[PDB]
C-alpha cells in the first residue's frame, strides 16, 4: 500500500498554521501579483485597512488561489 | 531566343501588351481597324515562353503566335 | 458585451432556384460543362465571395451548427443501428465465444451467404468497430436506453439544425463578440473540456463501477436493475465499497484516504478482462477535469485578472530573433486559415497520439480478445490523422498566398522565414538525403547478401547488429520504474514496455514487445518518409507567396496549374500541387506504419498461450529473421497473409475479396487521370461532338474537358481512394478470420 | 565547336539540356543543318551497314559463347533430360552457398541455363561439333568485318552514289524480291538437301567430302526429263529414329505432313521441298517491272491509272509521295514487320520446326513472348512514322482530291466509330466479366454466363477437328473436298486428333472472354494511334500543329488548358495500350499452355471465367516458386530471377517518378540546391562548366514511360521464365 | 570435344580488326 | 454589302466555327480590312484554365461568308 | 547614365537573393522615387522598407525587377510612375532598359517603327515542305 496517508482536519493545527497563513499570503501575492485590480462589475465598496481594499474579482481570485495553494500544502505537505 | 510573330488580325485590345510582364510586347499605330492600332514586338530576345500572351488577346486564333527555338541562359530564366 | 443584429439576410425559397448565385460570373449559367465544376469547387470557399469577416465569418458559424447536426444524426444512427438490430444481449450474456454483430443484410440476390454463422445462434455480419466494448464498459444493458439515446439524439440534432437557422437567418452577431478570444479560450477550457471531464467523472464513479463489479462476476446481465435504483439506494454501494458509507465529508475535510478504496492508482491491465480498471479511468478523469478547470482561469476577459495575448506576444523578443514576434496577433486573429492550420496540424498529432495510445494500453474492457477491432481501429485513426495533417500543411500555404498582409509584418518572424526559405529546403534536403541512402539502403545491401546466400556479413541479430540501444535502454528503465521512482503504483503503466506475460480467457493480451535490427531499420524508414512528406508540405509553404522561378505568382492565386512552357516548363509550381504530391507521400508513409504495425504484432505478442506457460505466435515469429530484408517482407506478410483474403469465397467474407478486387480496379482506374493531359481528350469530346452533331441530338450545354488542376484532385482522390479500399479489405480479411 | 556539333540551335546555351538534347537527336538527320538529300541518303547508308555489322556481329558473339563454354556434345550424347548451358559466370561477389546453387548440369564453374533456345536450332540443321561452331563464329565476323569496310568504302568521294540510284525503285523491287528472297531460299534448300537431311539421318557430309558423295542415289537426270517422283520415292517412316538409319529412306522432297512422331517436329523435307517452292514462287515474282529492256511495268502508270468513279482521284500523283517521302515507306516497312513477326510468334509454338523444342517449355514460351513483344514494338512505331509523315511531308497541291485529303476530311467520323466500337466492347466485355465475379462471389456457378465461341468450334472443326462433332466440310468424308486424294491428308488428320500437341487447342468460354478483350486492346490502341496520325494537320483547339513540328510539351493554359496535345502525346499515352494487350495475350496464352502442359485442363476449362483464379490460380499460385529463390535457410538456382524481379518492381516506381511529377517543382527544388552549392564555404574553389536545370517536360515524359515499359518487360520476363522452369525442370 | 587456347587467341585477333576498322569509320563518320 | 440582322454561314475553315450561322451585328467604315462583326450562340475555346466563360463575337470580312436569311 | 543616385531601401538582407551571376555576368538594378516612407515586399522574399527620395535596388532577372516595378504601380494609394529599369556588366557599363521613350508601352508614342508584324492571316503561312531541306522554319519566313 504505502499511499500518501493524510488526515481529518484537525480544525486546531490543520487549518490554522497550514492554510489561513497561506491566505494571508495569497493576499501579499494579491498586493504584488495583478497590475490592475478596480474595474469589476462590484468595486466592493467597503473598504478597509488591508483586507477588502482593491475589489471583488481580485479577492475572489486571490481567496481561489489561498485554497488552491493550502490544499496543496496540506496534501503535499502530510506524510511526504 | 524565343521567337514573337504578330499577324494582322489583330483588333487592338491592348490586353496583348498589358499581359506580358517581360515589357517585350508596345503597341503601334496602323490603320487597318477600328483602334487604328496593330500590337508589336520590338525586343523578342527577352521574352521567356510564358505563353501568357497567347491566353490574353480574344480574338478567333488570335494574332500573336510564340514560338520556342534556340534558348538562352538569358532567356531560359535562371538566377545563376 | 455581445453585439448582435438582428434579421441580416431573410429566408427565401428563390434563391434555391437558378444555383450559382453566390458568385458574379457563375450565376449567368449552364453556357460550358466546366461550370458544374465551378460550382461545386467553389461552395465552401467562403473568404473569397465576400469582402468582408463579418458575414463570412456568420457563414462559418452555422455551418459549424450544420455540421454538429450531421455528425448527430450520424451518431443517433449507429446508436439505432446498434440498439434494435443488433446482437448485444446475446453477445453480452458470454465473453469471448460468440463474435459480436451490428448489421443484417436482406437476402436479395444471394446475399444470405453474406449472412454468415457469426455465432450464438445468428446470422449476419461482423461488427469492428469496438462499439460494443465501449457499450460494455459506459453501462449499457438494455434495448430500451439505447433507443432513448438514438431519439434523444436524432431530436437535438434537429435542436441544432433549428440553433444553426437561427444563429444565421435571425440573429447574427457582429465581429466585436468574435475576435474577444480571451472569453473563447477560457470558455472552451473551462465549459467544454471542463464539464464534459466532470460528467463522465461523475458517470464511471456511480454507473460504470457497479455495473462492471457485478458484471465481472459471472452475473447475467438480465439479473441486475437499471442504475437510477443504484443511485437511489445507496445501501448497495455501502455493501459494495465501504467507503461510499463515509458520505462527502472526507472530500471536504480533505481526508481523501478513505476515497482510495474506489479512486486507484492500479496502473497495469485487467487480468479478468483484458482492458483497463474503471477505478483508474475515473481516477485519471477527476484529475483532468481539476486540471482544466483550473487552465480556464488563464486570460483577462471582463475583471482584470488573467492575461492579455497582445501584451504576451509583445513580451517575447530575442538577441538572435530581432523585434520579437509582434504581429502575430492580428494575422491570427484576422485571418481565419492561420487558426485552420494551426487546429489542423494538431488535431491531427492528436488522433496519432490517440490511435498510438490505444495499441498499446487497451482501454476498453475484452477489446484485447479479438485483434480485427484493434488493427482496425488503429489503422482508421492513423489514416484519419494523416489526411488532417496534410490539411494544415495546404491551408498553410493558403494562408500565406492570400492572406498575408506584407505590411504589418516588419522584420517580423514570417519575414525571416521568408527570408531563409532557401536555406531551410537545402538543410531539410541534406538530411532528407542522409536518410534516404542510410535507411533504404541498408535493405538493398541486405536483400542483395540474402542473394548470394551468406549471413555472415548480413544486417541481423545473427549478423552485423544495428541495435536499438535507446529503446531498449528506456524500456528497461519503464520495467524498474513502478518499483522504485513511482511509489504509488504497484503495478506497472503497461506491458507493452517490458514485464510479464498478460492473458486472458482463451486467448492472449499484450506481451512485451522485443526490439531487435529489423525495428530499428523500420523506424529510419518511418524518419525518412516523415521527413519527406514535411519537405514538401514545409516547401509548399514557404514558396507559396515569391520565389526567384516566377516572383509574381501570389498575383495569379493559389489554384493556378502553371506559368506556360516558358522558363524551361512551370508545370505544378503553386503550393495546391504541392498538396497534391503531398497526399501520395501521406500515403506511402502511413502504408508503411500500419504494415508494420499488422506484421510486428502478428508475429511477437499475438497467438494462443498454452497453459503450461508457452504462447504460440500465428506467423511463428519469423520478424526477427524475415523482416529484416525486403523479399522476406513480399513473401512472408503480403503472399502469406494475402491467403486468407482470396479463399474467403462462397463463405462468409465473400465481400471482402469483391471490395479488394474493386479496389485493385480503382487504383488502375486512377491512372487515367494522372498520366495524360487536357487538349487530348478536349479533341476527342469535339469529335464526339461532331458525331452528335451529325445525328442533330447535340447538347445546349457544350461538352468540355476537365481541367489540369481538376484532372489532378479526381486523380489522387482515386489512387488514395484505390490504396485506403484495398487495403481495408486485405487487412479486416486477414485479421477476421484469425480467431 | 562544342559537342553537339551539327546544330548550332543547340550549341548557344550553357545548360545541362543541350548535352541530353546532343543524346537526344543525334539520329535526327533532317533536322540538321546545312543538310541536303545527298549527305542524308549517304549517312543512311552508312548507318544500314553499320547496324548489318552489330547483326553478325552479335550473332558471332553469341554462337561463340555457346560453342566456348556450353554443354553442346553432353547435350547430344542424351538431348531430352539435360539442361542446355548459355555461359559461365565470372562475378568474384559470390559467397560458397550461391556457388554450390549455381554450379550445376554437370559443371565445374557456375553456369546458366540457356533458355534462347539456339540448341534445338543448331541440332536441327547439325552444327554436331564446338570446332564447327568456331568456324561459324569466325566465318560471320568476317563477314561482318567485309561490311564494315564495304561501309567506309561507300563513304569516299569517288564511290559516293548519285541520288537519282536511291531513286530507281523498280530495280530495287526486282532486285529485293528475285536477288535477296529467292536465292538465298534457293541457297538454304539446298543446305537442307545437302547437310541437313544427311545430318539428320545420320550419315557424316564433312568438309571434304560434299563434293564426292551425292545426297541422292539417282542423278540430277530424272529431275531433268519426265518424272520428279524419283525424290518422293522412300521417305522416313513412323519408327524413324532421329541420328540413325532404322526406318529412314532416301527421300528428300515428300509432303506427307503431319508431325514427327518420336519428337513432335516437323519433317526437313517438308521444309526443303518448301524453301524450294518458295524459291520458284518469287524468283517468278522478282520480275515484275521495267528496269532498262523496255519490258516489264512502271510504278507511275499503275499508280496513276487506278482512279474510281466516287474514290475520287484514286492513287494519281502517289508514286512523288512515297518515294520522296522516307518515313511513308519506313511505316509500311515496320507495319509488314510487326504483323509477320506476329505470325512468327504465333507459329512457332504451333507448328514448330525443331527437334526436342516441344519438350523445354521455358525456351517456347519465352520465344512466343518475345516475338510478340517485338509485333508490338515495331508497329506501334510504325503508326508513330505513319504520324510524323502526316506531320512533315503531306503536300496539299500535290495530292489535291487524293485518298489521303479524303482520309482527312472523313478523320472525324473515322476517329468517332473507333471510339464507338472501343466502348461498346470494352462495356460489354467488363459486364459479363464482373457478372460472372458477383455470380461465382456467392457460391452458385450455375447462373454464370459461359458463352460458346461457336465460330472457334467452327473454324476449330472446318479445319479438321471432329471432337466437337460439328464435322462440316473437312472431318466428313461426304463433302467434296474430303476426296480430293492429296498427299497432305493423313498427316494432318493425324495431327489434329491427337491429344498431345499444342495445335489447334480445346477452346472454351474462357477463350471468348479473353479474346474480346484483346481485341478489345487492339481497338483502344488503334483508336489511340489513328486520332493522332490523322489530326496531327488540324485541330479546332490548335489547327498551327504542322508549324511546331512533331513534339512539343503544349500550347499553355489558354484555350482552356492544352497538355498533351502533340501526336507525340497520343504516342505517349499509346504505349501503355501497346503493353496492357500485349500483356493480356502473354498471360492468357501462358496459363492455357500451363493447364494444358500440367495435364490439369479442367482447372483452365473453369476458372478463367471468372478473374478470382486468374489473380489466385495463375497470378498466386505460380508466383510460389518464384520468390524462395532465397529462403533464410539457403538458395537455390532461381535467386537471380527472383531478385531481378524485384529489380524491375524498384524500376517501374521508379519511373512512375517521372510519370507521376512534373517539371516545376523539381526545377524550384534543384535551383534550391544550386544556392546550397553557391554560398558554402570550402567547395566555391570548383564551379560547374555547364549549367544545371532541371529535363524538359517531353524528355520527363520519355524517361518516365522508357522506365515504365523496362521495368514492365523485366519483371514479366523474370517470373514467365522462373515459374516455368520450376513447374517442369 | 576439347577446345584450344589458340583457338580462343585466333578468334581475339581476328576480332580485333572489325573493332580497329569500326573505330575509323567512327571516326570518318563524326562529318 | 451584308446589312445588320442578316443570318449568315461563315466559310474560313481556319476557325472553330466553320459549318455554322448567326447573326451579323455591325459593319464600319469602307477601307477596313474585316468589316464584319458577326454574332453567334455558341462560345469558342478562349479563356483561361477552367474559366467560366469565353467569348462569342468575332470580326471577318465580306469574302468568306455566306447570306442565307 | 552616369551613376545610379539613390540609397539601398531599409532591409536586414535575405540569402535569397544575388548570386555568382550577378558579379560574373550581368545583373539588374531599378530606381525610383518615393512620395512618402512606406512598406513594400522584395519579390525575392521578404519585406523592405523603402525611403522618401530615390532609391537603389539590385535584382538578377527582368521578372523580378517588372513584378516589383508592378507592384509600385497597383499596390500604394499614391502611385508612383517614376520607376526605371537598369542593367550594369561586370566591365562597367550601365544600359537603359524601360520605357526607353519615357512613355509606358501599354499607350501609343510616335517615332517607332513596326517590326514582327506579318501582314497574313493563319492559313497564308507557307506549308512547310517548300521549306523542307532549308536553314527557316515555316514561323520564321
Ligand atoms: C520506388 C520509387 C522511388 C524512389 C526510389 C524514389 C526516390 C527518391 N525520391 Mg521519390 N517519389 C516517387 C517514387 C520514388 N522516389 C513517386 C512515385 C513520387 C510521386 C508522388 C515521388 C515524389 C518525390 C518527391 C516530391 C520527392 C522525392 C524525393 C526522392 C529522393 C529522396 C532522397 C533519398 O531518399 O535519398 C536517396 C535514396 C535512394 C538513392 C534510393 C535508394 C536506392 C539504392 C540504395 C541506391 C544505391 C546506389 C548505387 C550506386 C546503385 C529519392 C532519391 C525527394 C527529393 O527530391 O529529395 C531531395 C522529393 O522532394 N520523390
Ligand atoms: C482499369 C483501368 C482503365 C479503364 C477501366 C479504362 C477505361 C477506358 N479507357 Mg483508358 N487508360 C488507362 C486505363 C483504363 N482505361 C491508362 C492507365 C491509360 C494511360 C494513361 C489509359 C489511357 C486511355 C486513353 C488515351 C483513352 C482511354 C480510353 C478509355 C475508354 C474506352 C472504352 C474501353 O476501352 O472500354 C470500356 C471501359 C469501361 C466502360 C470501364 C468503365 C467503368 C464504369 C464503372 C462503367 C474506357 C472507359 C479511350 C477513350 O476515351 O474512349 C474513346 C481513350 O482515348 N484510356
Ligand atoms: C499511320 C499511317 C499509315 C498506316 C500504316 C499501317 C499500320 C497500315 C496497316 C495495315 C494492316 C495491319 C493490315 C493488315 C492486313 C491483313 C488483312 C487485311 C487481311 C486479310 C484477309 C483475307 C482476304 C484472308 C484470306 C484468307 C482466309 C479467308 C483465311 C486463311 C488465309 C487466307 C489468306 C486464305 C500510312 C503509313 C500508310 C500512311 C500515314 C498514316
Ligand atoms: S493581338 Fe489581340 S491582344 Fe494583342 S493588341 Fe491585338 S487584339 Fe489586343
Amino acid at each position: 500500500l504505502a499511499q500518501a496517508s493524510p488526515t481529518t482536519a484537525g480544525w486546531s493545527l490543520s487549518v490554522g498554521i497550514i492554510m489561513c497563513l497561506c491566505n494571508v499570503f495569497a493576499f501579499v501575492i494579491g498586493y504584488f501579483a495583478i497590475q490592475k485590480t478596480g474595474k469589476g462589475k462590484d468595486l466592493a465598496l467597503p473598504q478597509l485597512a488591508s483586507k477588502k481594499t482593491f475589489g471583488l474579482p481580485e479577492l475572489l481570485a486571490t481567496m481561489s488561489f489561498g485554497h488552491i495553494l493550502g490544499a496543496g500544502m496540506v496534501l503535499g505537505l502530510a506524510s511526504s | 531566343s524565343h521567337s514573337v510573330k504578330i499577324y494582322d488580325t489583330c483588333i487592338g485590345c491592348t490586353q496583348c501588351v498589358r499581359a506580358c510582364p517581360l515589357d517585350v510586347l508596345e503597341m503601334v499605330p496602323w490603320d487597318g481597324c477600328k483602334a487604328a492600332q496593330i500590337a508589336s514586338s520590338p525586343r523578342t530576345e527577352d521574352c521567356v515562353g510564358c505563353k501568357r500572351c497567347e491566353t490574353a488577346c480574344p480574338t478567333d486564333f488570335l494574332s500573336i503566335r510564340v514560338y520556342l527555338g534556340a534558348e538562352t541562359t538569358r532567356s531560359m530564366g535562371l538566377a545563376y | 458585451k455581445v453585439s448582435v443584429d438582428n434579421n441580416p439576410v431573410p429566408t427565401s425559397f428563390e434563391k434555391w432556384g437558378k444555383p450559382g448565385h453566390f458568385d458574379r460570373t457563375l450565376a449567368r449559367g449552364p453556357k460550358t460543362t466546366t461550370w458544374i465544376w465551378n460550382l461545386h469547387a467553389n461552395a465552401h470557399d467562403f473568404d473569397s465571395q465576400t469582402s468582408d469577416l463579418e458575414d463570412v465569418s456568420r457563414k462559418i458559424f452555422s455551418a459549424h451548427f450544420g455540421h454538429l447536426a450531421v455528425v448527430f444524426v450520424w451518431l443517433s444512427g449507429m446508436y439505432f443501428h446498434g440498439a434494435k438490430f443488433s446482437n448485444y444481449e446475446g453477445w453480452l450474456a458470454d465473453p469471448t465465444h460468440i463474435k459480436p454483430s451490428a448489421q443484417v443484410v436482406w437476402p436479395i440476390v444471394g446475399q444470405g451467404i453474406l449472412n454468415g454463422d457469426v455465432g450464438g445462434g445468428f446470422h449476419g455480419i461482423q461488427i469492428t468497430s469496438g462499439l460494443f466494448y465501449l457499450w460494455r464498459a459506459s453501462g449499457f444493458t438494455d434495448s430500451y436506453q439505447l433507443y432513448c439515446t438514438a431519439i434523444g439524439g436524432l431530436v437535438m440534432a434537429a435542436l441544432m439544425l433549428f440553433a444553426g437557422w437561427f444563429h444565421y437567418h435571425v440573429k447574427a452577431p457582429k465581429l466585436e463578440w468574435f475576435q474577444n478570444v480571451e472569453s473563447m479560450m477560457n470558455h472552451h477550457l473551462a465549459g467544454l473540456l471542463g464539464l464534459g471531464s466532470l460528467g463522465w467523472a461523475g458517470h464511471q464513479i456511480h454507473v460504470s463501477m457497479p455495473i462492471n463489479k457485478l458484471l465481472d462476476a459471472g452475473v447475467a446481465p438480465k439479473d441486475i436493475p437499471l442504475p437510477h435504483e443504484f443511485i437511489l439506494e445507496p445501501s448497495k454501494m455501502a455493501e459494495l465499497y465501504p467507503s461510499f458509507a463515509q458520505g462527502l465529508t472526507p472530500f471536504f475535510t480533505l481526508n481523501w484516504g478513505v476515497y482510495s478504496d474506489f479512486l486507484t492508482f492500479k496502473g497495469g491491465l485487467n487480468p479478468v478482462t483484458g482492458g483497463l480498471w474503471l477505478s483508474d479511468t475515473a481516477h485519471h478523469h477527476l484529475a483532468i477535469a481539476v486540471l482544466f478547470i483550473i487552465a480556464g482561469h488563464m486570460y483577462r476577459t471582463n475583471w482584470g485578472i488573467g492575461h492579455s495575448m497582445k501584451e504576451i506576444l509583445e513580451a517575447h523578443k530575442g538577441p538572435f530573433t530581432g523585434e520579437g514576434h509582434k504581429g502575430l496577433y492580428e494575422i491570427l486573429t484576422t485571418s481565419w486559415h492561420a487558426q485552420l492550420a494551426i487546429n489542423l496540424a494538431l488535431l491531427g498529432s492528436l488522433t496519432i497520439i490517440v490511435a498510438q495510445h490505444m495499441y498499446a494500453m487497451p482501454p476498453y474492457p475484452y477489446q484485447a480478445i479479438d485483434y480485427a477491432t484493434q488493427l482496425s481501429l488503429f489503422t482508421h485513426h492513423m489514416w484519419i490523422g494523416g489526411f488532417l495533417i496534410v490539411g494544415a500543411g495546404a491551408h498553410g500555404a493558403i494562408f500565406m498566398v492570400r492572406d498575408y498582409d506584407p505590411a504589418k509584418n516588419v522584420n517580423n518572424l514570417l519575414d525571416r522565414m521568408l527570408r531563409h526559405r532557401d536555406a531551410i529546403i537545402s538543410h531539410l534536403n541534406w538530411v532528407c538525403i542522409f536518410l534516404g541512402f542510410h535507411s533504404f539502403g541498408l535493405y538493398i545491401h541486405n536483400d542483395t547478401m540474402r542473394a548470394l546466400g551468406r549471413p555472415q556479413d548480413m544486417f541481423s541479430d545473427t549478423a552485423i547488429q544495428l541495435q536499438p540501444i535507446f529503446a531498449q535502454w528506456v524500456q528497461h528503465l519503464h520495467t524498474l520504474a513502478p518499483g522504485a521512482t513511482a511509489p504509488n503504483a504497484l503495478a506497472t503503466a503497461s506491458y507493452a514496455f517490458g514485464g510479464e506475460t498478460i492473458a486472458v480467457a482463451g486467448k492472449v493480451a499484450m506481451m512485451p514487445i522485443t526490439l531487435g535490427t529489423a525495428d530499428f531499420m523500420v523506424h529510419h524508414i518511418h524518419a525518412f518518409t516523415i521527413h519527406v512528406t514535411a519537405l514538401i508540405l514545409l516547401k509548399g509553404v514557404l514558396y507559396a507567396r515569391s520565389s526567384r522561378l516566377v516572383p509574381d505568382k501570389a498575383n495569379l492565386g493559389f489554384r493556378f496549374p502553371c506559368d506556360g512552357p516558358g522558363r524551361g516548363g512551370t508545370c505544378q509550381v503553386s503550393g495546391w500541387d504541392h498538396v497534391f504530391l503531398g497526399l501520395f507521400w501521406m500515403y506511402n508513409s502511413l502504408s508503411i506504419v500500419i504494415f508494420h504495425f499488422s506484421w510486428k504484432m502478428q508475429s511477437d505478442v499475438w497467438g494462443t498461450v498454452s497453459p503450461d506457460g508457452s504462447v504460440t505466435h500465428v506467423t511463428l515469429g519469423n520478424f526477427a529473421q524475415s523482416a529484416i530484408t525486403i523479399n522476406g517482407w513480399l513473401r512472408d506478410f503480403l503472399w502469406a497473409q494475402a491467403a486468407n483474403v482470396i479463399n474467403s469465397y462462397g463463405s462468409a467474407l465473400s465481400a471482402y475479396g469483391i471490395m479488394f478486387l474493386a479496389g485493385h480496379f480503382v487504383f488502375a482506374f486512377s491512372l487515367m487521370f494522372l498520366f495524360s493531359g487536357r487538349g487530348y481528350w478536349q479533341e476527342l469530346i469535339e469529335s464526339i461532338v461532331w458525331a452528335h452533331n451529325k445525328l442533330n441530338v447535340a447538347p445546349a450545354i457544350q461538352p468540355r474537358a476537365l481541367s489540369i488542376i481538376q484532372g489532378r484532385a479526381v486523380g489522387v482522390a482515386h489512387y488514395l481512394l484505390g490504396g485506403i479500399v484495398t487495403t481495408w479489405a486485405f487487412f479486416l480479411a486477414r485479421s477476421l478470420s484469425i480467431g | 565547336t562544342k559537342f553537339p556539333k551539327f546544330s548550332q540551335d543547340l550549341a548557344q546555351d550553357p545548360t545541362t539540356r543541350r548535352i541530353w538534347y546532343g543524346i537526344a537527336t543525334a539520329h535526327d538527320f533532317e533536322t540538321h543543318d546545312g543538310m541536303t538529300e545527298e549527305n542524308l541518303y549517304q549517312k543512311i547508308f552508312a548507318s544500314h551497314f553499320g547496324h548489318i555489322a552489330i547483326i553478325f556481329l552479335w550473332t558471332s558473339g553469341t554462337l561463340f559463347h555457346v560453342a566456348w563454354q556450353g554443354n553442346f556434345e553432353q547435350w547430344i550424347k542424351d538431348p531430352l533430360n539435360i539442361r542446355p548451358i548459355a555461359h559461365a559466370i565470372w562475378d568474384p561477389h559470390f559467397g560458397e552457398g550461391a556457388v554450390n546453387a549455381f554450379t550445376q548440369a554437370g559443371a565445374s564453374n557456375p553456369v546458366n541455363i540457356a533458355y534462347s533456345g539456339v540448341y534445338h536450332w543448331f541440332y536441327t540443321i547439325g552444327m554436331t561439333t564446338n570446332q564447327e561452331l568456331y568456324s561459324g563464329a569466325v566465318f560471320l565476323l568476317v563477314l561482318a568485318s567485309l561490311f564494315l569496310f564495304a561501309g567506309w568504302l561507300h563513304l569516299q568521294p569517288k564511290f559516293r552514289p548519285s541520288l537519282a540510284w536511291f531513286k530507281n525503285a523498280e530495280s530495287r523491287l526486282n532486285h529485293h524480291l528475285a536477288g535477296l528472297f529467292g536465292v538465298s531460299s534457293l541457297a538454304w534448300a539446298g543446305h537442307l538437301v545437302h547437310v541437313a537431311i544427311p545430318e539428320a539421318r545420320g550419315q557424316h557430309v564433312g568438309w571434304d567430302n560434299f563434293l564426292s558423295t551425292p545426297p541422292h542415289p539417282a542423278g540430277l537426270m530424272p529431275f531433268f526429263t519426265g518424272n520428279w517422283g524419283v525424290y518422293a520415292a522412300d521417305p522416313d517412316t513412323a519408327g524413324h529414329i532421329f541420328g540413325t538409319s532404322e526406318g529412314a529412306g532416301t527421300a528428300i522432297l515428300t509432303f506427307l505432313g503431319g508431325f514427327h512422331p518420336q519428337t513432335e517436329s516437323l519433317w526437313l523435307t517438308d521444309i526443303a521441298h518448301h524453301h524450294l517452292a518458295i524459291a520458284v514462287i518469287f524468283i517468278i515474282a522478282g520480275h515484275m517491272y521495267r528496269t532498262n529492256w523496255g519490258i516489264g511495268h512502271s510504278i507511275k502508270e499503275i499508280l496513276n491509272a487506278h482512279k474510281g468513279p466516287l474514290t475520287g482521284a484514286g492513287h494519281t500523283n502517289l508514286y512523288d509521295t512515297i518515294n520522296n517521302s522516307l518515313h511513308f515507306q519506313l511505316g509500311l516497312a515496320l507495319a509488314s514487320l510487326g504483323v509477320i513477326t506476329s505470325l512468327v510468334a504465333q507459329h512457332m509454338y504451333s507448328l514448330p520446326s525443331y527437334a526436342f523444342i516441344a519438350q523445354d517449355h521455358t525456351t517456347q514460351a519465352a520465344l512466343y513472348t518475345h516475338h510478340q513483344y517485338i509485333a508490338g514494338f515495331l508497329m506501334v512505331g510504325a503508326f508513330a512514322h505513319g504520324a510524323i509523315f502526316f506531320v512533315r511531308d503531306y503536300d496539299p497541291v500535290a495530292n489535291k482530291d487524293n485518298v489521303l485529303a479524303r482520309m482527312l476530311e472523313h478523320k472525324e467520323a473515322l476517329i468517332s466509330h473507333l471510339s464507338w466500337v472501343s466502348l461498346f466492347l470494352g462495356f460489354h466485355t467488363l459486364g459479363l466479366y464482373v457478372h460472372n465475379d458477383v455470380v461465382v462471389a456467392f457460391g452458385t456457378p450455375e447462373k454464370q454466363i459461359l458463352i460458346e465461341p461457336v465460330f472457334a468450334q467452327w473454324i476449330q472443326a472446318t479445319s479438321g477437328k471432329a471432337l466437337y462433332g460439328f464435322d462440316v466440310l473437312l472431318s466428313n468424308p461426304d463433302s467434296i473436298a474430303s476426296t480430293t486424294g492429296a498427299a497432305w491428308l493423313p498427316g494432318w488428320l493425324d495431327a489434329i486428333n491427337s491429344g498431345t500437341n499444342s495445335l489447334f487447342l480445346t477452346i472454351g468460354p474462357g477463350d471468348f472472354l479473353v479474346h474480346h478483350a484483346i481485341a478489345l486492346g487492339l481497338h483502344t490502341t488503334a483508336l489511340i494511334l489513328i486520332k493522332g496520325a490523322l489530326d496531327a494537320r488540324g485541330s479546332k483547339l490548335m489547327p498551327d500543329k504542322k508549324d511546331f513540328g512533331y513534339s512539343f510539351p503544349c500550347d499553355g493554359p489558354g484555350r482552356g488548358g492544352t497538355c498533351d496535345i502533340s501526336a507525340w502525346d497520343a504516342f505517349y499515352l499509346a504505349m501503355f495500350w501497346m503493353l496492357n494487350t500485349l500483356g493480356w495475350l502473354t498471360f492468357y496464352w501462358h496459363w492455357k499452355h500451363l493447364g494444358v502442359w500440367s495435364g490439369n485442363v479442367a482447372q483452365f476449362n473453369e476458372n478463367s471465367t471468372y478473374l478470382m483464379g486468374w489473380f489466385r490460380d495463375y497470378l498466386w499460385a505460380n508466383s510460389a516458386q518464384l520468390i524462395n529463390g532465397y529462403n533464410p535457410y539457403g538458395v537455390n538456382n532461381l535467386s537471380v530471377w527472383a531478385w531481378m524481379f524485384l529489380f524491375g518492381h524498384l524500376v517501374w516506381a521508379t519511373g512512375f517518378m517521372f510519370l507521376i511529377s512534373w517539371r516545376g517543382y523539381w526545377q524550384e527544388l534543384i535551383e534550391t540546391i544550386v544556392w546550397a552549392h553557391e554560398r558554402t564555404p570550402l567547395a566555391n574553389l570548383v564551379r560547374w562548366k555547364d549549367k544545371p536545370v532541371a529535363l524538359s517536360i517531353v524528355q520527363a515524359r520519355l524517361v518516365g514511360l522508357a522506365h515504365f515499359t523496362v521495368g514492365y518487360v523485366l519483371t514479366y520476363a523474370a517470373f514467365l521464365i522462373a515459374s516455368t522452369a520450376g513447374k517442369f525442370g | 570435344m576439347a577446345l584450344s587456347d589458340t583457338q580462343i587467341l585466333a578468334a581475339l585477333v581476328v576480332a580485333l580488326l572489325p573493332a580497329f576498322l569500326a573505330f575509323r569509320l567512327s571516326t570518318e563518320l563524326y562529318k | 454589302a451584308l446589312n445588320r440582322g442578316d443570318k449568315v454561314r461563315i466559310k474560313r475553315t481556319e476557325s472553330y466555327w466553320y459549318g455554322d450561322v448567326g447573326t451579323v451585328a455591325s459593319v464600319e467604315k469602307s477601307g477596313i480590312l474585316y468589316p464584319v462583326i458577326v454574332r453567334f450562340d455558341r462560345v469558342n475555346y478562349n479563356g483561361f484554365s477552367g474559366s467560366a466563360s469565353g467569348v462569342n463575337t468575332n470580326n471577318f470580312a465580306e469574302n468568306e461568308l455566306e447570306l442565307v436569311q | 547614365m552616369t551613376e545610379l543616385s539613390g540609397q539601398p531601401p531599409k532591409f536586414g538582407g535575405s540569402t535569397g537573393g544575388l548570386l555568382s551571376k550577378a558579379n560574373r555576368e550581368e545583373k539588374y538594378a531599378i530606381t525610383w522615387t518615393s512620395a512618402s516612407e512606406q512598406v513594400f515586399e522584395m519579390p525575392t522574399g521578404g519585406a523592405a522598407i523603402m525611403n522618401e527620395g530615390e532609391n537603389l535596388l539590385y535584382l538578377a532577372r527582368k521578372e523580378q525587377c517588372l513584378a516589383l516595378g508592378t507592384q509600385l504601380r497597383t499596390k500604394f494609394k499614391p502611385k508612383i510612375q517614376d520607376y526605371k529599369i537598369y542593367r550594369v556588366y561586370p566591365s562597367g557599363e550601365v544600359q537603359y532598359l524601360h520605357p526607353a521613350d519615357g512613355v509606358f508601352p501599354e499607350k501609343v508614342n510616335e517615332g517607332r517603327e513596326a517590326q514582327g508584324t506579318k501582314t497574313r492571316r493563319i492559313g497564308q503561312n507557307p506549308e512547310p515542305v517548300t521549306i523542307k531541306f532549308s536553314g527557316k522554319a515555316p514561323y520564321e519566313v
